[PDB]
RNA sequence: CAUAAAGACCAGGC
């Protein structure tokens, strides 16, 4: 935060969807970096969970300038919120106030003709710390066509390649989410069609000899532009009805299928902390369980 | 024993800024209205 | 020898009372005419890259295979927990590479004091909180590299592949190797039996670290006897 | 208020305190202006990218 | 060592020619990316008080009594010929005092060339005219004394007793002991195996004849090396 | 070694 303050570095963030703010107060039960899950007592005061609200913080995605908006969380275990309460950061924020650059030792001389006109100049120690080291990020996006031979299939036999180029990819074409990829590694597994017209007749006979699909394709895989090496932090999956979505796959049947359990666990915890809780109030009153209530499971 | 908050300049302010989202929110809220019924803008 | 009276019956007292691996309060005395700026602008030139050093340098961590994700029982993320971990001083008195071994699980801030203690690792700051740790089997585990360096080499050009064989998991992380963080000194007087106009040349020193103040000035020493042997031979 | 509060702030008065070279060394002439600057550091758009 | 590569795979070519006492052409490479001007300054601030050297101190004549008086035989006065002798340079290698031997008599302008050559003095300037000599038995005769010293002590603080007791004739001369008299620099670049941006830091030294500059800049090449241990010991 | 069209419009640097 800047050391001179003006009373407007508070109100971006909250004003705005900048920092997340609750909708009912609560008590704290468990804190993530994905997500807050707020234990909002509807009913009588338990440890056991109640009319849960999660909040989705948004990680790692892409904004138009090419950056990345940030949210990470502020508050601790058993911390009692208001209805106004900072619950996340913001991109740049560092509790609620705004935060954009840093505060350095400044020091005005004309050092050796470097700061000419408007030049910055700094110390080796800015490189050495990730002080100013941002996060850029920047899609690689291509939109589907068809072909005239006939469109296309998944597979990850991509010829005229080495065997790093194809490590980093699965058995399906896309690359992995965290892989040191640098210039040079496949990200996206196209491969060009050459046809009947660009092979030889020689070729032409000895593909009367192969394959419909044997000598058909032609390097021309989607790589890395020259000079820019990262992560992969994010892959897309975009599918139409009707050709024929691959298998084996095996890391993608297993993927989703691992991920979507969790994602049912996660919302019958939700929904059944949200529910029990409610009918708890209503079964008390008539009646008393202390020793029976507390042995069954929650469902 | 009540004091100043004692910044430069002794400008108090009274009213804090409002909500800098009400160009955005206000004209579109107002002028198609989701929750509320059919007035000012599309109707 | 004895000589004449210029300053080779002049002892320089300069004593010992250590701070144990961090900062020290370095007394000089005494130095005639101009001696305080040219001594810490020489040892500032000296001792900010020609000083090597053992820095982190790839850090592995568990099941979260990179440093966006997110681990089930933790508050911060594992790029604040790396972050964390790139501030961590450790000192390595003769080993190439070593691998430390953490692990702690339930409820508990884990700091810098429950790594496992090595024979030649020893922490300079027990009480570096890393992240806060929570319930419902929150087991996290690392394994921290260190590598000797020198100075800053960027993450682009060292490439290396420890676990970049088929099993994947690692990423090179910025190494700042240079021990020597801050020497300020003072300029007061002194006095001894010859002559009176001596510069007290008092020295606030403070180091991350990795090499010890008394074994880093001591190599920066004999580089310096290695140095101004360049007046001699001929041609 | 500004010549009333910097007489005050530790170190200098009035702003302006003797420094030393980081090339030189020496006494240096004319205290200067320093501090502690909030300074501001602009994105990387792909114009930047060679 | 060989260590990595910042420096030490980098020898520096200083090599030799000598011109006898008084002005040397110093050259240098390879240093990298702002290393002249502080080469110049650090030894402009070493080489004009850190550095001994012998000078003329007091100066005895013949019969002529005081500074202002004048000779049988000579053209100038004896005030301009002590003044020519305050320019004279003159080296002594191990001794503590010495007494030159000089007389002539007849027509002809004496210069420095006329002193008796001792075994541990050397004259730099042979060429320097001092006074101009006629006939009528102009005899003259000096006895020229050196004293070891540093720098610029005035005359009213030293003041000496050689011949103050009962025969007099000697009276106390201002001493200017400093030898280095001009250092300029030049700071064109050079290239060797390692790195391409590299300062050739080309000196111009000039000495007036007391101090070798060879011994000069060895003894200030090891009080340096004296310097620097400064951020040694604790405390 | 060959492929990522052309054009429109907007934003941006000075």
């Amino acid at each position: 935060k800047p050391l001179v303050g003006t009373g407007m570095e508070r109100a971006v963030a909250v004003d705005s969807g900048v920092t997340a703010v609750a909708k009912r107060g609560g008590v704290v039960q468990y804190v993530d970096a994905s997500r807050i899950v707020i234990k909002v007592n509807e009913d009588e005061m338990y440890p056991g969970e109640a009319g849960i609200d999660i909040y989705n913080l948004t990680k790692y995605t892409r904004s138009n300038q090419n950056t990345c908006i940030n949210q990470m969380p502020c508050v601790s275990l058993g911390e009692p919120v208001e209805r106004g309460d900072v619950l996340a950061d913001g991109p740049s924020t560092d509790l609620g106030e705004l935060a954009l650059g840093q505060n350095m030792r400044v020091a005005f001389m004309p050092w050796n003709g470097y700061n000419f006109e408007d030049s910055i100049l700094v110390s080796e120690r800015v490189v050495q710390e990730d002080r100013f080291t941002t996060i850029h990020i920047q899609e690689l996006a291509c939109v589907s066509r068809d072909t005239k031979l006939g469109p296309e299939e998944i597979t990850a036999d991509i010829p005229n390649v080495g065997e790093a180029a194809l490590s980093k990819l699965d058995e399906s074409g896309i690359v992995y989410i965290g892989a040191e990829v640098t210039g040079g590694d496949i990200l996206v597994g196209k491969v060009t069609p050459k046809g009947e017209t660009q092979l030889t007749p020689e070729e032409k006979l000895l593909r009367a000899i192969f394959g419909e699909k044997a000598s058909d394709v032609k390097d021309s895989s989607l790589r890395v532009p020259n000079g820019v090496s990262g992560t992969v932090i994010d892959v897309q999956v975009f599918t139409r009805d009707g050709v024929e979505k691959d298998k084996r796959a095996l890391e993608i049947e297993e993927m989703q299928l691992k991920q979507a359990k969790k994602d049912l666990s996660e919302e019958l915890q939700i929904l059944e902390a949200g529910l029990f809780s409610r009918i708890r109030a209503v079964l008390v009153a008539g009646g008393v369980e202390a020793e029976k209530l507390d042995k069954l499971p929650r469902d | 024993k009540k004091r100043i908050r004692k910044d430069f300049g002794k400008r108090p302010q009274v009213l804090d800024v409002p909500y800098l989202l009400s160009i955005q929110l206000d004209s579109f809220q107002k002028f198609i209205e989701q929750d509320p019924e059919g007035q000012y803008g599309l109707e | 020898m004895q000589g004449s009276v210029t300053e080779f019956l002049k002892p320089r007292l300069v004593d010992i009372e250590q701070v144990s691996s961090t900062h020290a309060k370095v007394t000089l005395e005494p130095l005639e005419r101009g001696f305080g700026h040219t001594l810490g602008n020489a040892l500032r030139r000296i001792l900010l890259s020609s000083m090597p050093g053992c820095a982190v340098t790839e850090v592995e961590i568990d099941g979260v295979l990179h440093e966006y994700s997110t681990k089930e029982g933790v508050q911060e993320d594992i790029l604040e927990i790396l972050l964390n971990l790139k501030g961590l001083a450790v000192r390595v008195q003769g080993k190439d590479e070593v691998i430390l071994t953490l692990n702690k699980s339930g409820i508990g801030p884990v700091t810098a004091a429950d790594i496992t203690h090595d024979g030649d690792v020893e922490i300079v700051k027990p009480q570096h909180v890393i992240c806060h740790l929570t319930d419902e089997n929150a087991s996290i585990s690392m394994r921290i590299k260190v590598q000797r360096g020198r100075g800053y080499v960027p993450a682009s050009t060292r490439i290396h592949s420890e676990e970049d064989e088929r099993p994947i998991g690692r990423l090179l992380v910025d190494a700042c190797y240079s021990p020597v963080e801050r020497i300020a000194y003072n300029v007061e007087a002194a006095r001894v039996e010859q002559r009176t106009d001596l510069d007290k040349l008092v020295i606030e020193m403070e180091t991350n670290g990795t090499i010890d103040p008394e074994e880093a000035i001591r190599r920066a020493a004999t580089i310096l006897a290695e140095q101004l042997e360049a007046f001699v031979d001929l041609r | 208020e500004i010549k009333e509060l910097l007489k005050l702030g530790d170190l200098p008065t009035s702003g302006q305190i003797r420094l030393y070279d980081g090339r030189t060394g020496e006494q240096f002439e004319r205290p200067v202006t320093v501090g502690y600057m909030y300074m501001l550091k602009l994105n990387h758009l792909v114009d930047d990218k060679m």
